[PDB]
């Protein structure tokens, strides 16, 4: 998407 | 002054000494004699240990 | 002042001389079947803190339970061990004390230091205070060491190299011991009471009666001066620690070195000396922030304390010998056992 | 349980209570030893047996102890002042004799352990008079001191009044001194701060709280992580 | 009982040469740093030349420097002074006097009265 | 494959730093606690920082447990959980920077009054450092509401119309910027009157904590800030987000070095 640290 | 010294040389020279083996066998013998009684040379129960 | 010179040198050459032929061997080879002592691994089984400054003696009651100790913040400190709970802060008038001591019967206390004078301050009387009782005036020195005889007598020594034995209610000395050439920096009483002996800064040490108050012998000493004496239970004996780094055993009758008690690793002087119940275990406090326990017959080092920050002060067993005690710098009161 | 234990912890605590407050008060003050010779004019610096003075200077106290009452020997009794803030050392900078002893006794205190954390500020008294045998000329420092003859001021100094050449270069020559017997063991744990002052100076309290001022701030320069 | 012997010493003429020799009893010398202490007749005690433990430090007196050497033997258990170019002013009574502890950089009461770890000394007339 | 070489860096380059940083830290939490008691009055709030960038390190295996910045999340319950800690632990960690900063100006500035002053107050504060974190990490512990559609395992957490912009303006005008200027202003002074009266390697510590514990490492924010608007494709987004997070713990193992280890105290210790 992406969101804060995590990226999907 | 000096003569206060010599007195006191004079004086401590008269004495009578045992031999090292004597006094030794002495702290020796005390030393075992009063061993079991020493909680520290030998722990004592925990029970009885105030602390 | 040359011919007492020479009946000086006389007497000492002669003196030494029987020193050297009164001597069937070394305490080594008599004890060395005695089997070893063991690792005496000590554990602190309490902490009183509670000081503020520099802790700079500490003394044992008779009771075993009470023990005073005094620091430089100008307070006086009666711990309770068992419980750990104090019961009487005495401030102090003046704030420098090397100092204290503890009565037989527990009524009274004694602290001193700096300000020349032997501070008394009696526990049990009416209306429940702490007050002082007698000031004992008269050295020219520095107190060192104090220790009581009885509920009425007082025995210190100052760094006027001289010591004193003091009547509580007359107030003035009734004994002046004389002959020390450096600060008597330590005092033990004998348990006959009949004797002492005083180290000093002179490297020497010297057994006194308090009844003829003249000295019965002086001893060799150790190379640098005495920080610590004290008393082995039998009575015929006595340990001296000083700032070579090493400890000793001296025995009245032999009027002679004993056992030695150094290590190669160990370069830092002794401060407090203590010998338990039975005699076996000799406990030696050392500047480097630590104590060590030493075998009194086979001269090893069985184990050490450890646990303090700051140079400990003062060491002490009780009576029965349940335990011992340690106060250092740290402002820190350990009881190992 | 029993009433004997509750009255033995209520006491402790109330002790214990006690002891906190007297500490807190007590912390307040700062405590420092006056050391110096007996022609050091110890006494008038900043205007039983062991004296004491305390002064207030910008609502902070100064509790200040001197020992009159020992034996001439101090290898012993001075480790009493290990906690002290600072050691006050007066030193007589007019008489070139017995200047040396004045030095040794600088060094030996400077290489305790005991003493070896704890700062000094020297005070060199008698600075007139020290002026006035300079212009006098009739004692020569080089007798006593002969390494003064090759010793040249240094290029960066100044003088406030503009003194006399000559008095400036035996000044600084008498400061050099100390500063290198503090030098050479300091290590940084603690640093000397020299001063020049007379019987008439008035300012000398002045200097001995910005002294433990800066004694104070490298303290917690230490104290507080900050290396 | 840490025994200091002094030897050496006596009327020497102005401008001549001495050799002060001390020898040492009663504890390890190597350990201890060794001073020499000077007394003027109507004059109090004063340091005159200081030595260190393995003999690299070494400090003298303002007055007595570039004329007098101090030299330490540990194996000798002895401490020497050389003197040259006796000057009149120098006739006092030395003492070769042990610091007070050892392992120890500072010695306080070197100089003092009744300083037990010190020699009788010897004097020197010039 | 040539674009999942730059994945595989930021990968190893963040493995490696949170265990050197799990390591710092709990050599600084054991030896402050254990040994400088006494001594280094600012213990206890070290002891929190030393709490605060380990549980933070603890994210790193998270962030690498995302199959390899690709594919597979946790789900509802890794990413609640993970939000809020991260969240408390980065507020408490910046928290406990700016107390100790502010300790350290008061001891430079004002030498005689810290030490004539009580110190009962330290406890209390850290307690406080967490409290106020926890103010600033409630709301978006809660506003987390779990994966939603596209990507099968992203959580979308943005509880109201895209709301959770303006919250997290507001984290960093109170998270980083402010305790940033306060950190700056204060080393500032504190090296000015350090200089000033002193000195006639300290000073190369204190701007080294201000500029590397406060501004470089948190610029992962200048992207997340970004999200009112900006242009990005996802293989320069993931490897531009990949690189900005990194930092962050890096200045979490910076801070036991420069705090504990470098001192002077330690190193009497060693
Ligand atoms: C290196 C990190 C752990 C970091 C750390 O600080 N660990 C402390 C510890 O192991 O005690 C671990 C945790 C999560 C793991 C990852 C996840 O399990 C996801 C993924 C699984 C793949 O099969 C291999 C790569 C990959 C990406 C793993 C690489 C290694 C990882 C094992
Ligand atoms: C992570 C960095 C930003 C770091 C920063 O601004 N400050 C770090 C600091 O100094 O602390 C970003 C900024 C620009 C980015 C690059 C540019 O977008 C250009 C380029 C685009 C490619 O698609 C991917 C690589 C590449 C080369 C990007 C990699 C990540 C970069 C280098």
């Amino acid at each position: 998407d992406v969101f804060w640290k995590y990226c999907v | 002054q000096a003569r206060k010294l010599v007195e006191q040389l004079k004086m401590e020279a008269n004495i009578d000494r045992i031999k090292v083996s004597k006094a030794a066998a002495d702290l020796m013998a005390y030393c075992e004699a009063h061993a079991k009684e020493d909680p520290l040379l030998t722990p004592v129960p925990a029970s009885e240990n105030p602390f | 002042l040359d011919q007492l010179r020479q009946e000086a040198e006389q007497l000492k050459n002669q003196i030494r001389d029987a020193r050297k032929a009164c001597a069937d061997a070394t305490l080594s080879q008599i004890t060395n079947n005695i089997d070893p002592v063991g690792r005496i691994q000590m554990r602190t089984r309490r902490t009183l803190r509670g000081h503020l400054a520099k802790i700079y003696a500490m003394h044992w009651g008779t009771d075993s339970r009470l023990l005073v100790s005094a620091s430089q913040d100008g307070k006086l400190i009666i711990w309770d061990s068992y419980t750990t709970n104090k019961v009487h802060a005495i401030p102090l008038r003046s704030s420098w004390v090397m100092t204290c001591a503890y009565a037989p019967s527990g009524n009274y206390v004694a602290c001193g230091g700096l300000d020349n004078i032997c501070s008394i301050y009696n526990l049990k009387t009416r209306e429940g205070n702490v007050r002082v009782s007698r000031e004992l005036a008269g050295h020219t020195g520095y107190l060192s060491c104090c220790r009581f005889l009885d509920d009425n007598q007082i025995v210190t020594s100052s760094g006027d190299t001289t010591c004193a034995l003091w009547d509580i209610e007359t107030g003035q000395q009734t004994t002046t011991f004389t002959g020390h050439t450096g600060d008597v920096m330590s005092l033990s009483l004998a348990p006959d009471t009949r004797l002492f002996v005083s180290g000093a800064c002179d490297a020497s040490a010297k057994l006194w009666d308090v009844r003829e108050g003249m000295c019965r012998q002086t001893f060799t000493g150790h190379e640098s001066d005495i920080n610590a004496i004290c008393f082995f239970p039998n009575g015929n004996a006595f340990a001296t620690g000083s700032d070579d780094a090493t400890c000793r055993l001296f025995d009245l009758r032999a009027d002679q070195e004993l056992m030695t008690y150094s290590h190669d690793n160990i370069i830092c002087g002794i401060t407090s000396v203590s010998f338990s119940k039975s005699g076996r275990l000799l406990l030696a406090g050392y500047d480097d922030f630590n104590c060590n326990v030493w075998d009194a017959l086979k001269a090893d080092r069985a184990g050490v304390l450890a646990g303090h920050d700051n140079r400990v002060s003062c060491l002490g067993v009780t009576d029965d010998g349940m335990a011992v005690a340690t106060g250092s710098w740290d402002s820190f009161l350990k009881i190992w056992n | 349980v029993s009433a004997e234990d509750k009255a033995a912890a209520e006491r402790s605590k109330m002790i214990d209570k006690n002891l906190r407050e007297d500490g807190e008060k007590a912390r307040r003050t700062l405590r420092l030893l006056l050391l110096g010779a007996d022609n050091s004019g110890k006494s008038t610096i900043v205007k039983s047996g062991i004296f004491e003075t305390k002064f207030q200077v910008d609502k902070v106290n100064f509790h200040m102890f001197d020992v009159g009452g020992q034996r001439d020997e101090r290898r012993k009794w001075i480790q009493c002042f290990n906690d002290v803030t600072a050691i006050i050392f007066v030193v007589d900078s007019s008489d070139y004799n017995r200047l040396q002893e004045a030095l040794n006794d600088f060094k030996s205190i400077w290489n305790n352990r005991w003493l070896r954390t704890i700062s000094v500020i020297l005070f060199l008294n008698k600075q007139d008079l020290l002026a006035e045998k300079v212009l006098a000329g009739k004692s020569k420092i080089e007798d006593y001191f002969p390494e003064f003859a090759r010793y040249t001021t240094p290029e960066d100094a100044t003088p406030e009044p503009g003194e006399d050449p000559r008095v400036t270069r035996a000044k600084y020559f008498i400061r050099k001194e100390f500063v290198d017997i503090s030098t050479a063991s300091g290590d940084g744990r603690h640093i000397c701060y020299p001063h020049f002052t007379c019987a008439v100076d008035t300012e000398n309290a002045r200097r001995i709280f910005n002294d433990c001022k800066d004694i104070i701030l490298q303290m917690n320069l230490r104290e507080y992580n900050l290396v | 009982q840490v025994q200091l012997q002094e030897s050496g010493g006596g009327l020497v003429q102005p401008g001549g040469s001495l050799r002060l020799s001390c020898a040492a009893s009663g504890f390890t010398f190597s350990n201890y740093k060794m001073n020499w202490v000077r007394q003027a007749p109507g004059k109090g005690l004063e340091w005159v030349s200081d030595i260190s433990q393995s003999g690299a430090s070494i400090s003298y007196t303002g007055s007595v420097k570039g004329r007098f050497t101090i030299s330490r033997d540990n194996a000798k258990n002895t401490l020497y002074l050389q003197m040259n170019s006796l000057k009149p002013e120098d006739t006092a009574v030395y003492y070769c006097a042990r610091c007070p502890a050892p392992f120890t950089r500072d010695c306080f009461d070197v100089t003092s009265t009744t300083y037990a770890y010190r020699g009788q000394g010897t004097q020197v007339t010039v | 494959l040539e674009d999942l070489v730059a994945t595989g860096t930021i990968g190893t380059l963040l493995s490696a730093m949170g265990v050197v940083g799990v390591v710092g830290n709990a050599y600084t939490l054991v030896v402050t606690c254990r040994s400088l008691r006494a001594v280094a009055s600012m213990y206890v709030y070290v002891v929190n920082l030393a709490l605060a960038d380990l549980l933070y390190l603890l994210s790193i295996p998270f962030i690498v447990a995302t199959y390899v910045t690709k594919e597979w999340h946790f789900g509802d319950v890794g990413c609640r959980v993970l939000f809020g800690l991260d969240f408390l632990t980065m507020h408490a960690s910046i928290f406990t920077l700016t107390v100790m900063s502010s300790e350290r100006y008061a001891a430079v500035l004002r030498p005689l009054d810290t030490v004539q002053r009580p110190k009962g107050y330290r406890k209390l504060l850290a307690l406080g450092t967490w409290l106020l974190a926890l103010l600033l990490t409630l709301p978006v512990m809660l506003a987390m509401r779990l994966v939603r559609r596209g990507p099968k395992s992203l959580c979308l957490p943005a509880w109201g119309p895209r709301a959770h912009r303006a919250y997290l303006t507001l984290l960093f005008a109170t998270s980083i910027a402010g305790p940033g200027l306060l950190i700056g202003l204060l080393y500032a002074r504190l090296a000015r009157a350090y200089r000033r009266s002193q000195r006639a390697l300290r000073l190369v510590l204190g701007i080294v904590l201000l500029f590397w514990a406060c501004f470089l490492p948190f610029w992962l924010w200048q992207l997340l800030a970004q999200y009112h608007q900006a242009p990005l494709a996802p293989r320069t987004a993931r490897i531009v987000n990949y690189l900005t997070t990194c930092l962050t713990y890096g200045n979490s193992c910076a801070n036991p070095f420069l705090y504990t280890l470098l001192t002077r105290n330690y190193r009497d210790h060693l």
